[PDB]
């Protein structure tokens, strides 16, 4: 599913993402966003990206 | 009146551990959009006029 962000701070968030968060459910999420590289495998096996 | 201990001995109900609270409302955490951005039963957008 999809969930615009620029509306998302727009409008508030009604708890919707709040609520898939944290029940976890599979998402997207769109909009401008600050990327961060990696390496040391590790972080991926430890799943850091959760 | 004489004294007749058995019928004034009285057991008590009484509940156990409370905490009151008054004021209320305090617990709630409220923020507001940016101004700009309004909208009444209308729903296009208080004060509109770019």
């Amino acid at each position: 599913q999809q969930i615009n962000l620029e509306e998302l701070m727009r409008t508030g968030d009604y708890a919707q993402i709040t609520n898939m968060l944290l029940n976890n459910q599979p998402v997207a999420l769109v909009g401008a966003l600050p990327f961060v590289t990696d390496s040391s495998v590790i972080s991926l096996i430890a799943k850091l990206d959760a | 009146q004489q004294f007749d201990f058995r019928n004034s001995m009285h057991m008590l109900t009484s509940n156990l551990t409370f905490t009151v609270y008054s004021d209320l409302l305090a617990f709630v955490s409220a923020d507001t959009v940016e101004p700009i951005n309004a909208v009444a039963f209308d729903n296009m957008r208080i004060m509109n006029e770019l």
